[PDB]
DNA sequence: TCCGCTCACAATGCCACACGCGCTGCTCGGCCGTAT
DNA sequence: GCCGAGCAGCTTGTGAGCGGA
RNA sequence: CACAUUCCAACCACACCUGGCGUGUGGC
């Protein structure tokens, strides 16, 4: 994957919700991961390594 | 690649494999399930144990196929007696019966 | 050579019991150094056992009567 | 010679005088020395002598002073064999309980004696150690105390308050625990309390403590009173350091030492006898050089390194031979080929035996010496040990029973296996570098159960169905289909000849053609009623190839099976009518000339396609001109704006499919034509002689869509997403595939590829669960004589016949006794085997359903009987006892599992899904019988339905059904009962996008408990004018309208309530939340039409049917996303308190109170309204449902029944032929678990799942007495689970969970009858199953 | 206070890495091998 | 303080929280 | 007196080394 930021989405029935998801990853060459996802709820949450 | 009989491993007293060396073949779970399908009783004693498992069993069923006697010792193996007794060892009585 | 032996499955209840009589007969047989009754091809002792078992003079009941009548008669001739 | 095993504590004093002798000495060995240590590790009187008739000094070998042992060495001359069976024991400092009996999920120490699992480490580890003998302390008998009250306890009690530590304090513990007197308590309190969560504790406690006081058990049994040794051979150097410890202790503790110094000493033992139990369960990380820790008893005794999982069930074996294989097509059936070395090296034995048993080797040496010189007199002895000693041929991959076969072998060169060409299609094993391995029975038990049972030409019927799997293969029916194909004109066109001779002489001779129809003399034999031909002489007017044909087939087979163009379809057909009427004896030999004929003329013949023989189709430019100005046409139009993307895409889609399929039917039917022959006239077109229409045609290798990818158009490929492109490939493999359209074919092509491996990589773990869950059953009993069974009926669901009755039921004994639709008919009674003619008569007498056997009918306990099983499936009888049918069925469900792609565009609603089409419509023309018949005439003459399980069928002109159609909930069909309607038209219709509220009888509607801005809103329609008013739902309702449900109270013209008849109560109308009101009060409402269209979701659609893992999910009963909830009690519904999270309902029958609560999504509806007084068990929710509910309120065979009817869907779906009774039996073997529901007077409660075959054989003794048995209930479950939830522990230990299920085995305390499979496996015993069943009740008749 | 709901394992399951099965010098913890 | 050894440089299910009214 | 363990004509006893594998940790 090249470094930087990509946008993924959990669609079909993930999480038995049918409601697709949505998440941020963001990637260097080398060091720690980011990732910015959502859930079922409306609060957005953060994600390191 | 086949192999008559032949040399055993170190850690265990069962063939080896390598078409370089006087190796045989892996019976895989698959043809366990197969064989017993069909009956063949005798034949999956003697593919287990007489052939792989029983150290002088296989050697007894040598000597007795080198002089003619085409007759199979059941040969109880030596290592079912010695799960056995660590069954036994374990805390455990073995409540075996027959 | 036997090639078929349908005729076998139909003559005993099922092939269980048929390849036990057979391997007993088999074990009195070559590692039992008796005599059989049917006329050989130069074989092995498991085709003309199958062909023994094909014509019907030896099955279960005939093999056990015979071990037991043997018995007897070798438990007389010990007295 | 083996019972059944069992596994639980008994008698320490016998485990300990079992062995002998002591080895105290913490040193582990005197290596420098080489006496026998008498104390140490290598010990003598423990194990034995260093080797066999020889003492451990070394100073005597001979057999002369055996029975004195030496002046210091203490070995007794024996064999060296007893040291790897004999123990003796390691001294002990303190007598320790386990540790290993606490991470058992729960504790084993602490659920036993009423204490907590932390109370009890912190006894027996050094936290808080448990004071015992208190005195005239007001502590209890069975208290635990801490070091601080232990402490300041001491001052008001100085001597008479005392406590112990770890070992010896669990000793005391266990020794002084009485618990017979805690059993009563425990049993006691149950019967006293009353709760859920206690209530599943303390039932869980007395069952575990009841097995264990009925058992020979006791408490302080648990205590390891004794610990022995492990023999050398076999840890060591840990019970070293537990010997050293003990030393330590002895020491240190004789010289009475104060009580912390021994109190620290035992709590060492103590720790150093749980790293012996277990490495990592104590809380210590011992290691053994450089961070590499030892184990304890085990590592990890499951995957490929374990050793009750992996080394005693699968490993490897000598004597086998692995090499390649190839076409050997001229060896018999029965046979096959070997090369020369393989046999030789694979049999030196047996050549050393037969040198021996002559005098041509005396010795081994030399004899061996003869042989790796190989001279030439040896070849001899190699043939004739070979001659009648055949050997096993085995596949790699191992799906069905034929992937291990026996064969006769003969000799050949090559180091190259030759196989026989009418097999390989059974081995799954094609000639592109397939290698194979080969076994020796080297038994003559073994050599004579491979020649009677696994020989070739005793398995010509697959496992699966009873269609032979010897079927002959392309090369074979090509040659035969070139020769059967008759032109007409040719070489000796319109002679005459007397005899098939005749024939083969003008043939190889060359004066008349291979295919020329001519009159022939035929002298065929009919089967007579007896045993018996009789021969009849004819002169047949038939083509030369198929008289020649005539000198193969035997005299039994009659003549007209010839007389056709012998496709792949019909040469299988001719092998199974020759198989059906003549037995298996001449098969055998029909089948080995039929493919050596059909080789030797399809080398004659010389066919062979070319650049020329796939003609192009001149009308296909014009029609891919046509339809590309077409769809330009179409793509004008949208972009003149007319139509939107989606319409003119799928309008481009469907022009295209249309155009490809024209071009198809073009190019197939220039095929057959332009072949035309002057035969005395001038045109006598007739089948094309074309080479790739004679090779697909011919069912041989080419199919349809290959020839029509091939000569005409590809088609349409799609992207991974499944959206057809609009894009056609405009070529075919003739002409030149530009650059994108190669592009995109490998773009589709590269997904199936990759499915296709996944999916092959994937199916070996479905397969062993299927084998794992169904192996512990064997065909013991004969006849379990019972009169269940099971309605079998032909699969008419949607199509006309899905699958017919015959081929459903041939195989079988039907349960009940079949009546012809003539009264009082038994033509076919109770207990009778069916065949072909049976079945043939059970058409003829016109029968729909037939009560059959089934494996859940056979009342036998722990195995099911070959009564009520079926046929062999294999060999056309009565199947027999002792055969392990469950892994047959494994096997043939699990095999075919190579033709189930996992998802490439099938989602069931690809198409369309709506309910406006769901207007029915037929065929057949009959009487038409209805299923929960509500249909009532309305006020305009028409026939309205008002109900759901309304299930329209058509009875034939026979009197069985043919179509069966479901009605939507309240349609309206134009027909009614006993309507003599004609077929091909469609008579209902209904609304997908909301659900009618239509009425049954006339009169008037008002807003009766109704009103606006409360529950009910004020909204306008833009498309006709008239406010459409919504009531509210439990989301957009305030608080002073939550207590209010709306509806329409239906009246009469008056205005007074209405008098339903047939009953008393008045029906009227609710309606729940979120719903929409057009025609509003006082209105002239006419019966049987929508007045209230209250929205419901029609556009969901999840289905996964066309895929392996739908067939996953069946077998193992998994929960769907959104399941289809049912009723559980009957009687009406009514809605109570919501928005506790989410919506909630209840139930209440006629005959019961309201105990049964449900929730239900916001984002479900509901199926039927309050005031329908529904029957439990009713569909509540569409769509998947859970077979959970299915099993436990719809009965045994129901769920069942659906189960097989899925997956014969699913396999029908994949083509893929299968019989019932595999799934049958799995399906049988998934709810072997069953729970109580009503104690009685049994000595069990409802609170156990106790296993059905066991509660049965309990209510065995209560059947005599008056007492009530017991109330079972049936709840299947996963596989996986029932696996795991196996009676046998042997079974179970070596399967998955290793470490959960050996712990929750070893633990257990129960014993298992071993009556199946894979213990005997475990064991090496002789199974159960084959040739050693009936050695096994050889070995029960006296004993 | 019990009832949904979900997370950390426990363990189908495989996979990845450190290394060892045949590196050497340093530093912390426990050391008496025939009438042994 | 003396000898011996380890360590380094190189997908199904269940018990137990965690809210959840 | 007492146990007793012997310096062992043809010849049975003095036969074979090796592969790929394993440990630990981590992952869901
Ligand atoms: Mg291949
Ligand atoms: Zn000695
Ligand atoms: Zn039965």
């Amino acid at each position: 994957r090249s470094p930087g930021v990509f946008f993924d989405s959990d669609k079909g029935k993930t999480h038995s919700s049918g409601k697709v998801l949505y998440n941020a990853r963001i990637i260097p060459y080398r060091g720690s991961w980011l990732d910015f996802e959502f859930d079922p709820k409306d609060n957005l949450f953060v994600r390191i390594d | 690649h086949a192999r008559s009989t032949g040399s055993y491993s170190l850690v265990t007293q069962q063939p080896l494999g390598g078409k370089a060396q006087f190796g045989g073949q892996r019976f895989g779970e698959m043809e366990v399930w197969a064989l017993e399908a069909y009956g063949a009783a005798y034949t999956l004693q003697e593919m287990l144990t007489v052939k792989s498992d029983d150290v002088n069993g296989r050697t007894k069923m040598y000597k007795n196929i080198v002089d003619g006697n085409h007759q199979m010792e059941p040969g109880m193996p030596e290592s079912f007696n010695v799960l056995l007794k660590e069954i036994r060892s374990l805390g455990i009585n073995i409540e075996l019966e027959d | 050579a036997r090639v078929t032996v349908q005729d076998a499955v139909e003559k005993i209840g099922n092939r269980f019991d048929l390849v036990l009589v057979a391997a007993r007969r088999a074990r009195q047989m070559q590692v039992g150094g008796k005599d059989p009754l049917v006329p050989e091809e130069n074989d092995k002792t498991t085709v003309i056992a199958l062909r023994e078992i094909e014509e019907g003079l030896i099955n279960n009941q005939i093999l056990d009567v015979r071990e037991r009548q043997e018995q007897q008669e070798q438990e007389a001739a010990e007295l | 010679e083996f019972d059944a095993i069992k596994i639980a504590l008994a008698s320490p004093d016998m485990i300990r005088s079992w062995s002998f002798g002591e080895v105290k000495k913490p040193e582990t060995i005197n290596y420098r020395t080489f006496k026998p240590e008498r104390d140490g590790l290598f010990c003598a009187r423990i194990f034995g002598p260093v080797k066999d008739y020889e003492c451990l000094c070394g100073k005597y070998k001979r057999l002369k002073h055996r029975g004195v042992i030496c002046e210091k060495c203490g070995v007794e001359v024996t064999q060296t064999k007893v040291r790897r069976e004999r123990m003796g024991h390691i001294e002990l400092a303190s007598p320790t309980a386990h540790i290993w009996f606490l991470k058992s999920l729960p504790s084993r120490i602490g659920l036993l004696l009423d204490m907590p699992l932390r109370d009890i480490e912190r006894v027996l580890y050094f936290e808080s150690y448990v004071v015992i003998e208190g005195g005239m302390t007001n502590l209890e008998r069975q208290q635990i105390l801490t070091e601080e009250q232990y402490l300041d306890a001491l001052e008001e009690f100085g001597d008479e308050f005392d406590a112990k530590m770890g070992a010896e304090a669990i000793q005391a513990l266990l020794k002084s625990m009485d618990l017979e007197q805690e059993c009563e308590q425990l049993r006691e309190e149950l019967n006293e309390t009353n709760s859920e969560t206690k209530r599943k504790k303390l039932t869980k406690r007395i069952k575990l403590l009841e097995a264990f006081v009925q058992s020979g058990n006791k408490p302080e049994w648990m205590i390891l009173t004794v610990l022995p040794v492990l023999p050398p051979d076999l840890l060591n150097d840990l019970y070293r350091r537990v010997i050293n410890r003990n030393n330590r202790l002895k020491r240190l503790l004789d010289l009475a030492a104060p009580d912390i110094i021994v109190r620290n000493e035992k709590r060492m033992l103590q720790e150093a006898v749980d790293a012996l139990l277990d490495n990592g369960r104590r809380g210590r990380a011992i290691t053994g050089s450089n961070k590499r820790p030892l184990k304890s008893l085990a590592d990890m005794i499951k995957g490929k390194q374990g050793r009750f999982r992996q080394n005693l069930l699968g490993k490897r074996v000598d004597y086998s031979g692995r090499s390649v294989i190839t076409v050997g097509p001229y060896l018999r059936l029965h046979q096959c080929g070997l090369p020369k070395k393989m046999a030789l090296e694979l049999f030196k034995p047996f050549i050393y035996g037969k040198l021996e048993l002559r005098g041509l080797a005396t010795t081994i040496k030399a004899a061996k010496k003869m042989v790796e010189r190989e001279e030439a007199v040896v070849w001899d002895i190699l043939d004739e040990v070979i001659r009648e000693h055949p050997v096993l041929l085995n596949r790699a991959p191992t799906l069905h029973r034929l992937g291990i076969q026996a064969f006769e072998p003969v000799l050949i060169e090559g180091k190259a296996i030759q196989l026989h060409p009418l097999v390989c299609a059974a081995y799954n094993a094609d000639f592109d570098g397939d290698q194979m391995a080969v076994h020796v029975p080297l038994t003559l038990e073994a050599q004579l159960e491979a020649r009677a049972l696994m020989m070739s030409t005793n398995n010509i019927l697959s496992p699966a169905n009873g269609e032979p799997i010897i079927v002959p293969s392309q090369d074979v029916v090509l040659g035969l289909y070139y020769m059967t194909r008759d032109c007409v004109n040719a070489k000796g066109e319109g002679m005459v000849l007397t005899g098939p001779k005749e024939a083969e002489r003008l043939y190889r001779s060359g004066l008349a053609s291979l295919h020329a129809r001519v009159k022939v003399r035929i002298t065929e034999y009919e089967k007579d009623a007896n045993g018996e031909l009789v021969a009849k002489t004819s002169l047949k007017d038939t083509t030369v190839g198929r008289a020649i044909l005539w000198m193969i087939v035997p005299k039994g087979l009659p003549y007209s099976i010839v007389n056709q163009a012998l496709g792949k379809k019909a040469i299988s057909k001719m092998l199974n009518t020759c198989y059906r009427i003549l037995g298996l004896k001449p098969t055998v030999i029909f089948a080995d000339q039929i493919m050596y004929t059909g080789f030797a003329y399809a080398a004659r013949s010389g066919a062979s396609v070319g650049i020329d023989d796939m003609v192009i189709p001149e009308k296909k430019h014009e029609i891919i001109s046509e339809a590309e100005a077409e769809v330009a046409e179409i793509q004008e139009q949208f972009q003149s704006g007319l139509v939107t993307a989606g319409e003119r895409y799928n309008k481009v889609i469907d022009i295209w499919a249309a155009a490809n399929d024209r071009v198809s039917k073009a190019m197939m039917d220039n095929l057959q034509t332009e072949t035309v022959i002057n035969r005395d006239g001038q045109e006598e077109k007739q089948v094309s002689f074309n080479s790739i229409y004679m090779m697909a045609d011919s069912g041989a290798r080419g199919s349809a869509a290959q020839i029509r990818q091939l000569a005409g158009m590809r088609g349409l490929m799609a992207k991974p997403d499944g959206s057809i492109i609009e894009t056609p490939i405009t070529a075919n493999f003739r002409e030149g595939l530009n650059v994108l359209q190669y592009f995109i074919s490998t773009h589709g092509a590269r997904k199936g590829l990759a499915d296709t491996a996944l999916k092959t990589a994937n199916s070996g773990y479905l397969t062993r669960r299927l084998v794992d869950v169904a192996q512990d059953l064997v065909v013991t009993e004969d006849d379990c004589g019972t009169h269940e069974g099971i309605m079998m009926t032909p699969v008419i669901e949607g199509g006309d016949v899905k699958e017919p009755l015959r081929d459903r039921v041939l195989g079988r004994v039907t349960a009940e006794d079949v009546l012809k639709p003539g009264t009082a008919d038994i033509l076919v009674p109770r207990n009778t085997l069916l065949h072909e003619q049976w079945c043939d008569l059970l058409e003829e007498n016109s029968v729909d359903a037939v009560k059959v056997r089934s494996v859940v009918s056979c009342d036998t306990d722990f195995g099911v009987c070959a009564h009520c099983y079926g046929r062999d499936l294999a060999r056309g009888h009565i199947i027999n006892k002792g055969e392990a049918i469950g892994v047959i069925a494994a096997q043939s469900i699990g095999e075919p599992g190579t033709q189930l792609t996992m998802r490439t565009f099938h989602i069931g609603g690809a198409a369309s899904r709506a309910a406006a089409e769901s207007s029915i419509q037929v065929k057949n023309k009959g009487s038409i019988k209805l299923s929960n018949v509500k249909s009532v005439v309305n006020s305009s003459g028409k026939l309205v339905i008002t109900s759901r399980n309304t299930e329209l069928k058509l009875i034939d002109e026979f009197g069985r059904t043919k179509e069966s159609y479901k009605v939507p909930y309240g349609a309206v069909l134009a027909k009614g009962d006993g309507e003599q309607v004609a077929g091909g038209e469609t008579v209902a219709n209904w609304d997908p996008h909301t659900m009618p509220v239509i009425t049954e009888v006339s009169g008037f509607v008002r807003f009766t408990d109704m009103i606006d801005g409360q529950t009910i809103t004020r909204q306008t329609d833009e498309l006709t004018g008239l406010s459409s008013l919504v009531v509210l739902d439990s989301a957009e309702r305030t608080a002073g309208g939550k207590d209010l449900r709306p509806a329409l109270k239906i009246v009469d013209a008056q205005g007074n309530d209405v008098l339903i008849p047939g009953t008393d109560m008045p029906a009227q109308y609710f309606l729940p939340g979120k719903a929409i009101v057009q025609l509003e009060d006082g209105v002239q409402i006419s019966s049987g039409d929508t007045l209230a269209r209250i929205p419901q979701e029609s556009g969901g659609t999840k289905d996964i049917t066309g895929g392996l893992p739908r067939v996953a999910d069946l077998f193992e009963a998994r929960r769907p996303k959104e399941p289809a909830i049912l009723a559980e009690i009957s009687g009406i519904v009514s809605f109570g308190k919501e928005t506790k999270g989410k919506r909630r309902l209840v139930i209440t029958p006629v005959d019961g109170s309201d105990p049964y609560e449900e929730m239900i999504p916001k984002w479900r509806q509901l199926n039927v309204f309050e005031g329908e007084r529904v029957e439990r068990g009713d569909v509540i929710s569409d769509g998947p449902e859970a077979p959970h509910d299915i099993l436990r309120l719809r009965g045994v065979h129901a769920v069942t029944r659906y189960i097989v009817n899925e997956v014969q869907d699913v396999y029908r779906l994949q083509g893929v032929k299968i019989n019932d009774k595999h799934i049958e039996v799995i399906v049988r073997q998934m709810l072997r678990k069953a729970t109580i529901v009503n104690a009685g007077s049994s000595d069990f409660l409802e609170g156990e799942q106790v296993e059905y075959s066991r509660v049965k054989i309990a209510n065995r003794e209560l059947e005599a007495n008056g007492k009530v048995g017991a109330t079972y209930s049936r709840d299947l479950l996963g596989i996986t689970k029932a696996s795991l939830a196996t009676e046998s522990f042997i079974s179970a230990a070596s399967f998955q969970e290793t470490t959960r299920v050996l712990t929750e085995a070893a633990v257990a305390g129960k014993r298992d009858e071993l009556r199946g499979l894979k213990e005997n496996v475990i064991v090496g015993r002789l199974i159960p199953a084959g040739t050693g069943y009936a050695y096994h009740q050889d070995r029960m008749r006296r004993r």
